[PDB]
RNA sequence: GCUGCAGUUAAAAAGCUCGUAGUUGGAUCUUGGAGGGUGCGCCGUCCCCGCCCUGCCUCCGAAGCGUUUACUUUGAAAAAAUUAGAGUGUUCAAAGCAGGCCCGAGCCGCCUGGAUACCGCAGCUAGGAAUAAUGGAAUAGGACCGCGGUUCUAUUUUGUUGG
RNA sequence: GAAACUGCGAAUGGCUCAUUAAAUCAGUUAUGGUUCCUUUGGUCGCCUACUUGGAUAACUGUGGUAAUUCUAGAGCUAAUACAUGCCGACGGCGCUGACUCCCUUUGUGUGGGAUGCGUGCAUUUAUCAGAUCAAAACCAACCCGGUCAGGCGGCUUUGGUGACUCUAGAUAACCUCGGGCCGAUCGCAGCCCUCCGUGGCGGCGACGACCCAUUCGAACGUCUGCCCUAUCAACUUUCGAUGGUAGUCGCCGUGCCUACCAUGGUGACCACGGGUGACGGGGAAUCAGGGUUCGAUUCCGGAGAGGGAGCCUGAGAAACGGCUACCACAUCCAAGGAAGGCAGCAGGCGCGCAAAUUACCCACUC
């Protein structure tokens, strides 16, 4: 099947090694999870000494977290925007590390509205009205717009990820190892992260 | 310098974490990139270039993920061909005695280099470390560079 | 080979130290895992019928173990191939002995008798001291002793008197120029004596010169090297010979000296 | 008992300070008498 | 045929020279008096040792710490069997790892053992500073808060915290 | 107490040296790159709880097949097998809070609250933490201690290794889920109740589990040392050759694999290629000294079980006294089928110059 060993192929000499040994199970190896998203499925894998590992197939919910907020919440991963490695993983829609994607922002804007009072982008009157209006308009007197007074000052937030909001989706990168975990998790990104793969998601796009 | 970041990848050092945020000059802030780095032990110096330095190289001993340990040892470099890596050559007696005299006998090592090195250039003496297997090839690391504009056959000057 | 643990002892790539004889059979015991590395220990077998002569047969030193007679540090042992060693204590009750596996100058675990007191207590080498989970620290001993809570004195190369029913560290002794000491491996293996250097190695390699009471100098590598109290005033028992070391012709002049005539 | 040992441990510790820090003060004082001249 | 071969005529110096690798390389940089081992009957004879007729600096330890090595020297690390080789009455011996005693058994027992050595190199230590290489300042450079103008960065501290 | 089930062994040993020439291997190093059964040391409170569900063997009975370590069917029916799920509880503590006082319109400063409603570890991710140094003049806020005439001073803290993103702690969750953990055993024989039948308690003797370390290991990584050959002088990559970078994979390091991107890496200090009465070493034989030759073979390391390849189980196997296919061989048959691998011990054929009993025992050694 297949096997880590090197002792195929040609030392750098360029020597024709030659064969010791069959291929061992302590060299052994395996196929990619290869993991797709959407509806969730699982598989346990048996790894070397005893231990098992998950090998998720299909993924529609991660846990991702703001780090500058210093926050995690857990969203639909909604599709695959950019992939270093390749192409493929990307139009297929492919989970993986470092992959690119797209997570959903609902509820990362129902926390930041509520915890800092002041609702991202220049939405609209009418959506203020209906829910999360509610949120806002809040009261307790009091209850809360002491926490919001006390708040203010980092609430600026950067302008990239809140253009985002606006749009309903936010970029992310995969952290985890959803072919060896099981979890597809990652970071909301940002900054400098952020700010390149902008230009790359522009710049190849058109 | 050059771009760093080149690739398509975005380079950062693992869990070293920004958060820029907003207010006045800087701005953000100034040096932008918080940089974190150690010193390799057995007394290597760490070079200002790593400290200093904005290039990304997981393989560094110094700015990146890799432990010195086992061997330490030296040679001549004969080959900068290939980006961040060299080829150094080790000179050594072999003895024989079945009537004794023995031989100069000579052995190539494979090498990483970082970035943090410069001038790394053919003819010097460099001291390199062992290491975990950075790459099917490469065993070891540039941990000092020790020189010589000596070897005079011209002048260095500074 | 190669797909599992090895089973058995091919007698003769047995450790030297135990003296057992090249005729006999193709195999020897084979320590159990236990708290002693399977070079550095001594299977009750071989001590309850290769240095006591209590026992003929295998057969018959399982027939005394299966009795319980035999207690290693306080716990009884039912094991014939239990890995004791240097440090351990063995006690025969029905028969009222106590003997402390420690060094010949031969480097061979020696048949050394103690009180029914001391016996309590056995020195235990500190190997590695650790921040374990929840916080809390704990020390490692040569013979596989986890102890938790310990004074933040204590540290790696140290040495602790630890009580023995009970675990409990019962104090301590630091690594200092000066101190007495028993050598546990190479060339020096028995060797008892004070200090004088510890030899510094990054990297690798802390070798220990230490001089005997006899002006006698020698070193070896730190791993080598076990804490056993203050000059003249060791705090266990020692074997007969204080772990000298005499010349092969010194060695001779005692043996005639003292027998055929001299009582 | 797993209390009993955390909480001794921290007095040993904690108590030590008292003869320990004794040793600090014999360093402040003095960093005066240096920096005088 | 290293130690330790032959090649004018016996088997064997290329017709001759240039020449890279390889090998090989001139001179020259520091100068009796007692201590301890074994022979000879209180006396001495004959080695070996610091001496008479030489790590700097940091500022005893520690540390700084090495100009590179090779070399050689002293240690450790060095599987057992084997082999050299100690102790040991297998009747002898090759072996084997024993055994030998106190004891007339009431001893309701004593006890010596089963040494050590070798172990290439390479690596690890350490002392030497000869030997052989190796280090620079002559299209000037290194030293010593010798002194300054310019700019940067790190945290002590004005109780506390911010400028 | 036959059996059966269950659990564990069967991965060890034994055997041979065919493959195999820096491969294997030896001495040295290493894991801060990782897995590890077991032993050993630690680790175990949150209305079915005085304890949950229902089925298979052994068995009975009935059979089939020329022949099977074949097995059907049915009726039962055991568990430390199998799938579940709880009494336990304990909280002040977090965010919320009907609110209320004092010194001042608004406010601002100092204060304190009855009643509501994530908190065991593991894993994954993200963040913080993991504190190293010496003095002053002013401005804006405010703590205590001694005060009268706005006026005098002042303090408290962070585990180890030479080096880690190490260990540990804090914050936000996550589920790897039913599919992490927190446990649904036995045989033999006198107590007490702030009080009356209960609930709490007392002798002898018969494996699991999570996580960490340990022990036996494992898998890889360092160098330095190998036979003959030049009638083998250039080699290695478009089916990766050497390197970057990221991922997928693996116990994990690594072109292991794959994308993209470079064009490398090696050689007269013998590479490459080829050969081989080459498994490698400890060792053996021959003794001036130097040397000269051998090593399959009682130990160590490596390799294989007809040839090749694949795989299941399990901590550990790419296992052949497991299985499976092909390939080469051989066997039984009522001809459809069916079953097999002595480089295990004896023995036998063939081969040859050449090599033993189809014997006894688990008592010794283990």
């Amino acid at each position: 099947g297949i096997s880590r060993d090197n002792w195929h192929k040609r030392r750098k000499t360029g020597g024709k090694r030659k064969p010791y040994h069959k291929k061992r199970k302590y060299e052994l190896g395996r196929p990619a999870a290869n993991t797709k998203i959407g509806p969730r499925r699982i598989h346990t894998v048996g790894v070397r000494g005893g231990n098992k590992k998950y090998r998720a197939l299909r993924l529609d919910v991660g846990n991702f977290s703001w780090g500058s907020e210093c926050c995690t919440r857990k969203t639909r991963i909604i599709d695959v925007v950019y992939n270093a490695s390749n192409n493929e993983l990307v139009r297929t829609k492919t989970l993986v590390k470092n992959c690119i994607v797209l997570i959903d922002s609902t509820p990362y804007r129902q926390w930041y509205e509520s915890h800092y009072a002041l609702p991202l982008g220049r939405k609209k009157g009418a959506k203020l009205t209906p829910e999360e209006e509610e949120i806002l308009n809040k009261k307790r007197s009091k209850k809360i717009q002491k926490k919001y007074d006390e708040r203010k000052k980092n609430a600026k937030i950067s302008s990239l990820l809140e253009e985002q909001f606006q749009q309903g989706k936010l970029l992310a990168c995969i952290a985890s190892r959803p072919g060896q975990c099981g979890r597809a998790d990652g970071y909301v990104l940002e900054g400098k992260e952020l700010e390149f793969y902008l230009r790359k998601i522009k710049a190849r796009k058109g | 310098m050059a771009d760093i970041q080149t690739e398509r990848a975005y380079q950062k050092q693992p869990t070293i974490f920004q958060n820029k945020k907003r207010v006045l000059l800087g701005e953000t802030g100034k040096e932008k990139l918080p940089r974190y780095y150690k010193n390799i032990g057995l007394g290597f110096k760490t070079p200002k270039e790593a400290i200093e330095g904005t290039y990304i190289d997981k393989k560094c001993p110094f700015t990146g993920n890799v432990s010195i340990r086992g061997r330490i040892l030296s040679g001549v470099v004969t080959k900068m061909k290939m980006q961040r890596t060299i080829v150094i050559r080790r000179d050594y007696l072999h003895y024989i005695r079945k009537y004794n005299r023995f031989e100069k006998r000579h052995k190539n090592m494979s090498v990483h280099l970082s970035p943090c090195f410069r001038d790394v250039q053919i003819g010097d003496i460099v001291t390199v470390g062992e290491c975990r297997p950075l790459s099917k090839t490469v065993r070891f690391n540039v941990l000092k560079v020790t020189k010589a504009a000596g070897t005079k056959k011209q002048f260095q000057k500074f | 080979m190669a797909r599992g643990p090895k089973k058995h002892l091919k007698r003769v790539a047995a450790p030297k130290h135990w003296m057992l004889d090249k005729l006999t059979s193709v195999f020897a015991p084979r320590p159990s895992t236990g708290p002693h590395k399977l070079r550095e220990c001594l299977p009750l077998i071989i001590f309850l019928r290769n240095k006591l002569k209590y026992a003929l047969t295998g057969d018959e030193v399982k027939k005394i173990c299966m009795q319980r007679f035999i207690k290693i540090d306080g716990k009884v042992r039912a094991d014939i191939t239990y890995p004791a060693g240097f440090m351990d204590v063995i006690s025969i009750d029905k028969t009222g002995e106590n003997f402390r596996l420690i060094y010949d100058t031969k480097g061979r675990f020696a048949v050394h008798r103690i009180t029914p007191e001391e016996a309590k207590y056995k020195l235990c080498k500190v190997r590695k001291i650790f921040v374990g989970t929840k916080g809390i620290p704990h020390l490692v001993t040569h013979d596989a002793r986890t102890i938790r809570y310990p004074d933040p004195l204590i540290k790696m190369n140290d040495t602790i008197q630890i009580d023995l029913e009970t675990g409990k560290i019962t104090d301590f002794i630091k690594f200092d120029t000066g101190n007495l000491c028993m050598v546990t491996g190479g060339a020096n293996l028995g060797r008892i004596g004070v200090i004088t250097n510890r030899e510094r190695h990054p990297g690798s390699f802390d070798v220990v010169h230490v001089k005997d009471a006899n002006g006698n100098s020698f070193a070896t590598r730190l791993s080598n090297i076990f804490v056993i109290g203050k000059g003249n005033k060791p705090w266990i028992s020692l074997p007969r010979g204080k772990g000298i070391r005499l010349t092969i012709a010194e060695e001779r002049d005692k043996r005639l000296a003292a027998k055929q005539s001299s009582g | 008992k797993n209390k009993e040992e955390a909480a001794e441990y921290a007095k040993l510790l904690a108590k030590r300070m008292k003869e320990a820090k004794e040793k600090r003060q014999e360093q402040i004082a003095k960093r005066r008498r240096l920096s005088s001249l």
